[PDB]
DNA sequence: ATCTGACACGTGCCTGGAGACTAGGGAGTAATCCCCTTGGCGGTTAAAACGCGGGGGACAGCGCGTACGTGCGTTTAAGCGGTGCTAGAGCTGTCTACGACCAATTGAGCGGCCTCGGCACCGGGATTCT
DNA sequence: AGAATCCCGGTGCCGAGGCCGCTCAATTGGTCGTAGACAGCTCTAGCACCGCTTAAACGCACGTACGCGCTGTCCCCCGCGTTTTAACCGCCAAGGGGATTACTCCCTAGTCTCCAGGCACGTGTCAGAT
């Protein structure tokens, strides 16, 4: 047959880590892959016309960070940002 | 076979969006904007399918030929 | 009236049977690709009546709009037409 | 600490986002930041989507998150409607609106 | 009145000014860039001029599409801001 | 002051361009309204491409990419 | 005729479009007909917004075309109205357009 | 310093197609931009079928399906027939 | 009818484009199992179809008052020109640090089973608008 | 007061959670070369301070175009009750054509190398604004 790549399980452990109870069904695991492929798409279309037009051709935290700085509304960018840059801080306080 | 999304099911697709009152003229009308968005949506289906050298239309290809209009679909694998 | 209002409003479902849209859909794809049939996978026809109903739900509800601006209850047809042409479409 | 994203506090797969980020035509050269920066912003999405679908969970007495809920946490909260304004959810119906001048 | 629609719709010229054009745009982006003013290129304010223009121009005429579906003939503000409802 | 400061007949004249008979008195508080949000959009697009550049003269075509990407875009800038 | 130009019988360059095609990172392999294709439908849509452009340039008399004319010729089809239905092109005036029941 | 261009291009088409007028640089400026956005759809459109069938080349057949579906009605099926000829031409030497 | 100036046109050169040939892998073409999608017969019934009564609303009217175009002095800042500036755009020269890349290694995450419980549904109390 | 509409109990059943064996891509370690990150020079144009002009904003008089709340005529959707009919489940059968592998011709990256297409400078002459 053909492995396929989805995101079912981490969605699921995500669930389990938010509130401690509740389960999902199919049909919502289906809508979160989606969703976490539709704006993985947008960020990572954001990143590329970035480092396209700013004449470079390498795509790093900068830049990711300006991509979700542009894409979300008014405070959801303001928290993302702060959320990635933390988990950068860390992975880079580990390496 | 246009005809056959009946009267009534056009009016409770009326009546999920808030809607009192339906007039009339407006069944030949709600047909006529249905054939155009099915028209558009199998166009852009088609193309996909009959590039890529296939029969079956996947709902694949039809959530692609949403996505390009900006009204996507989610659900279905995009 | 205003019980179906909210019962259409709780309902998840899909609200044009199934069997006259898939006959819809294949005719209409029967006019494209140069006069030969295809087939459609199983949920492809589900795909394409979750974004029409979808969309005639918003349609509906913007010409709705339209006519409680425009002093009416009903819903006469140019609420559709003028409203379609407002979105920019 | 065998993997990179139990390294940088997440729980997605920053590895298969790295792969991603270079298999599918992005650009040339991906830097080590990006993909974990771009998992670190989907983790939360993720995460605050679902803690609103599960606070409407538990208020319609039920223990599932079924579609209806995923549309009315992306449909009762702002931000999110302005991120999502455009896509159609599948098997979701409509949040319940009734305009004032109909009413009685 | 009929003779102005006609000498502005046949003009192709910009109809705000430069300089109040000027004076409110630094003055919004003032309020971003954590205080620290930038410099506006100067055309700049013309492309964002003739942007703001163009969505004036068009937000002005669907709106008063609403009110001749209406039955009046002014141009309220409710239909200002229906004409923006509606479109997204 | 300055937002009260674009005239009231150029937002006439904007609107005698699109064809319309008659202008209420209240249309120009609301239209002020329309206009300081688009701009305040247009200009935090800007202003982030700018700022990602290290560039802190705004030029034209990060406006043009700005309108670009929300999708009113513009020609004659090098789109 | 050794520049593909003149050996594809056409008029746009397809060097730098096949320059554009490699170094924009669409995809990797880009083959020898998709460039020389693509310039052939970007010289179809300019040759046939400049007829229009240059007929309403002419109707109006004016010897050149400046701005309005093209956004004449583009407002006044249809086909090209709908490639066309979001831009807005610079210094360019509007369609003239007054209903019949407002006056 | 160089800075590249599509202005002398847009000439040549211009007085192919009609031998008197000429264009004030506005104009050149203006479809110079119409000129680099539809090259920017067609190749990013190029580029998303050749993503979603797993294949790697952008080629003829792909570019003849993303033309279209881009373009509308007549637009599509004439922009096709002259692209075909010009593979034809080119592709016969 | 004329001037104010910019679009059209001529030489140096120079960076990118064409030619010739190499080298690896990508996509054409065939081939086989098998998923599943079209096609067609019982049979139940939910829902579509429809005729007529009944009031709910669309629409013309009209007179009252109210807010908007327009005329006319009257002031207010926009616009162009000098004209001087210095900030920061842009080019460029090294130079380190970081990301492709290869080769093995190993759990991670995926297909499959499978048994288990949340909700679909039914049925019963009870409460109560308009 | 007629259905309406909320708790609660009972019965069943098909998707979810979880275990389990297992390919394969994701990590670790080491090599390396090139892309972008800083210094350092130039030097174009965005800012700004003042002067002089003057086209446009503006404040009000006022006349009237016209918004609109209440009036009546009429027609036309909604709901009800019987009819009828085509979807829907379920079964069954069967045959495209999807998908996935095996092979291999050729089709494009890549590199050296010569050369001209096109851009960047100047210089003229008529196109249009009143």
């Amino acid at each position: 047959k053909s492995r396929k790549e989805s995101y079912a399980i981490y969605v699921y452990k995500v669930l389990k880590q938010v509130h401690p109870d509740t389960g999902i069904s199919s049909k919502a695991m289906s809508i979160m892959n989606s969703f976490v492929n539709d704006v993985f798409e947008r960020i990572a279309g954001e990143a590329s016309r970035l480092a396209h037009y700013n004449k470079r051709s390498t795509i790093t935290s900068r830049e990711i960070q300006t991509a979700v700085r542009l894409l979300l509304p008014g405070e959801l960018a303001k928290h993302a940002v702060s959320e990635g840059t933390k988990a950068v801080t860390k992975y880079t306080s580990a390496k | 076979n246009i005809q056959g999304i009946t009267k009534p099911a056009i009016r409770r697709l009326a009546r999920r969006g808030g809607v009192k009152r339906i007039s009339g003229l407006i069944y030949e009308e709600t047909r006529g904007v249905l054939k155009v968005f099915l028209e558009n949506v199998i166009r852009d289906a088609v193309t996909y399918t009959e590039h890529a050298k296939r029969k079956t239309v996947t709902a694949m290809d039809v959530v692609y030929a949403l996505k390009r209009q900006g009204r996507t679909l989610y659900g279905f694998g995009g | 009236w205003l019980k179906e209002i909210r019962k259409l409003q709780k309902s998840t479902h899909l609200l044009i049977r199934k069997l006259p849209f898939s006959r819809l859909a294949r005719e209409i794809c029967v006019k494209f690709t140069r006069g030969v049939d295809f087939n459609w996978q199983a949920q492809a026809l589900l795909a394409l009546q979750e974004a029409a109903e979808a969309f005639l739900v918003h349609l509906f509800e913007d010409a709705y709009l339209l006519t409680l601006h425009a002093g009416r209850v009903t819903l006469f047809p140019k609420d559709v037409q003028l409203a379609r042409r407002i979105r920019g479409l | 600490a065998k993997t990179r994203s139990s390294r940088a506090g997440l729980q997605f797969p920053v590895g298969r986002v790295h792969r991603l980020l270079r298999k599918g035509n992005y650009a040339e050269r991906v830097g080590a930041g990006a993909p974990v920066y771009l998992a670190a912003v989907l983790e939360y999405l993720t995460a605050e989507i679902l803690e609103l679908a599960g606070n409407a969970a538990r208020d319609n007495k039920k223990t599932r998150i079924i579609p209806r809920h995923l549309q009315l946490a992306v449909r009762n909260d702002e931000e999110l409607n302005k991120l999502l304004g455009r896509v159609t959810i599948a098997q979701g119906g409509v949040l319940p609106n009734i305009q004032s001048v109909l009413l009685p």
